C-alpha cells in the first residue's frame, strides 16, 4: 500500500529545508 | 467587509515593517528550561521569563553558522516580517534582542506541540479536520500575501497546536516582502511547487501549491510526492501525476487538483477571483470563515495541558549551553536585527 511504502521510506520524520 | 480589515491591516503592518522594534529583551532576564527543537542555526527553547513568570519559546540564531550557510538576508526578513505582522495563527514576537554571538527571538510558547506530531502518531486526519487546518492557513495566506509576504516554509513541523486547539504558524526563515516575483531555492523538498524546482522566477502561487500538499498529507497520512532521496521528489513534482487515495471525496480530490495544479493560468489562489476561488469550492462549502478567524468554531483536537512549562507534547533533544563570547561576531551584517 502507499502508506506501508511511506511508514517504510526515510522521510517519516521532521523533514529539513534546503 | 475583507477588504476593509486587510487595507486597516496594511496600515499597522508598514508602521513597524519601517520602523522595526529592536533590543526590547536581555539575555539574564530568562530562565532557560529545556530545548522544545533544533536547526542548522540553532535551536528554539522554552523560557521562563523572571520578572512576569510567563513561559514562552526563544529561538537562539548562531550569527557564525548564520554567515556561513548565507542566511543573514533570510534571518533579517524573519525578524522584520514578525515584528510586524498580527493576525490569529501567526505566533506572536514578543521580544527580540541579540549579544556577541547570537540572535534571538523570543515568542509566545505554543504547549500543544507540533501538528507533525499528532498527524505521525495518528496516522491521518479525517476531511472535517483537516479542512479545519486548512481554513486557518487560507486565512492566514490571505492575510500575508495582501501584505506582500511569500512564506514559502509551510508544513506540519511548523505549525502548532494551541490549548484551545487552532493552528500557530511559526518560523519565518524563508518569509519575503516582494512586490514582483523572486528566485531563492529555498524550501521544503515535499513542499515545492514545480516552479520553485525548475529555477523560474516565482511569486505567492508558490504558497497555494504548498497547501495543495499540506491538506493531502493531513488527510491521507502521507505527501503526494514521497521518495528515499530529495532528488526523486522533485522527478515526481516536475512530472503531473498525483494519485488520491480512494477514501478522499471528490470535492477534496477537484480542490486538491486546482492547488497541485503545474499551470499558474489554471492553480487557485493566483487567478482573477484569488482566494474566493478556494473559499468557495465545494469542499469548504461547510466552512463558516468569519467564525474560524473568531475562533469560535470547537477545534476536532484539544491537546493535554498539564502546566504552563510543560513540554510532553514535544520530542526531547540533546541539550548544548549557550555560549557567548567575549567579542563581537557579524556586528556589520546584523546591524538592523
Ligand atoms: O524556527 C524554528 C526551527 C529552528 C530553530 C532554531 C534554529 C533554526 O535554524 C534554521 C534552519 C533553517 C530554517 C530556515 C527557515 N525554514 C526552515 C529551516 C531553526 N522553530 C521555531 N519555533 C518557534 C516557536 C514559537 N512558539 C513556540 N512554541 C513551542 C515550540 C516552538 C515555538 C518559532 S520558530
Amino acid at each position: 500500500t502507499t502508506y506501508a511504502d511511506f511508514i517504510a521510506s526515510g522521510r517519516t520524520g521532521r523533514r529539513n529545508a534546503i | 467587509s475583507v477588504k476593509e480589515f486587510l487595507a486597516k491591516a496594511k496600515e499597522d503592518f508598514l508602521k513597524k515593517w519601517e520602523s522595526p522594534a529592536q533590543n526590547t529583551a536581555h539575555l539574564d532576564q530568562f530562565e532557560r528550561i529545556k530545548t522544545l527543537g533544533t536547526g542548522s542555526f540553532g535551536r528554539v527553547m522554552l523560557v521562563k521569563h523572571k520578572e512576569t513568570g510567563n513561559h514562552y519559546a526563544m529561538k537562539i540564531l548562531d550569527k557564525q553558522k548564520v554567515v556561513k550557510l548565507k542566511q543573514i538576508e533570510h534571518t533579517l526578513n524573519e525578524k522584520r516580517i514578525l515584528q510586524a505582522v498580527n493576525f490569529p495563527f501567526l505566533v506572536k514576537l514578543e521580544f527580540s534582542f541579540k549579544d556577541n554571538s547570537n540572535l534571538y527571538m523570543v515568542m509566545e510558547y505554543v504547549p500543544g506541540g507540533e501538528m507533525f506530531s499528532h498527524l505521525r502518531r495518528i496516522g491521518r486526519f479525517s476531511e472535517p479536520h483537516a479542512r479545519f487546518y486548512a481554513a486557518q492557513i487560507v486565512l492566514t495566506f490571505e492575510y500575508l500575501h495582501s501584505l506582500d509576504l511569500i512564506y514559502r516554509d509551510l508544513k506540519p513541523e511548523n505549525l502548532l497546536i494551541d490549548q484551545q486547539g487552532y493552528i500557530q504558524v511559526t518560523d519565518f526563515g524563508f518569509a519575503k516582502r516582494v512586490k514582483g516575483r523572486t528566485w531563492t531555492l529555498c524550501g521544503t523538498p515535499e513542499y515545492l511547487a514545480p516552479e520553485i524546482i525548475l529555477s523560474k522566477g516565482y511569486n505567492k502561487a508558490v504558497d497555494w501549491w504548498a497547501l495543495g500538499v499540506l491538506i493531502y498529507e493531513m488527510a491521507a497520512g502521507y505527501p503526494p510526492f514521497f521518495a528515499d532521496q530529495p532528488i526523486q521528489i522533485y522527478e515526481k513534482i516536475v512530472s503531473g501525476k498525483v494519485r488520491f487515495p480512494s477514501h478522499f471525496s471528490s470535492d477534496l480530490k477537484d480542490l486538491l487538483r486546482n492547488l497541485l495544479q503545474v499551470d499558474l493560468t489554471k492553480r487557485f489562489g493566483n487567478l482573477k477571483n484569488g482566494v474566493n476561488d478556494i473559499k468557495n469550492h465545494k469542499w469548504f462549502a461547510t466552512t463558516d470563515w468569519i467564525a474560524i478567524y473568531q475562533r469560535k468554531v470547537e477545534a476536532p483536537f484539544i491537546p493535554k495541558f498539564k502546566g504552563p512549562g510543560d513540554t510532553s507534547n514535544f520530542d526531547d533533544y540533546e541539550e548544548e549551553e549557550i555560549r557567548v563570547s567575549i567579542n563581537e561576531k557579524c556586528g556589520k551584517e546584523f546591524s538592523e536585527f
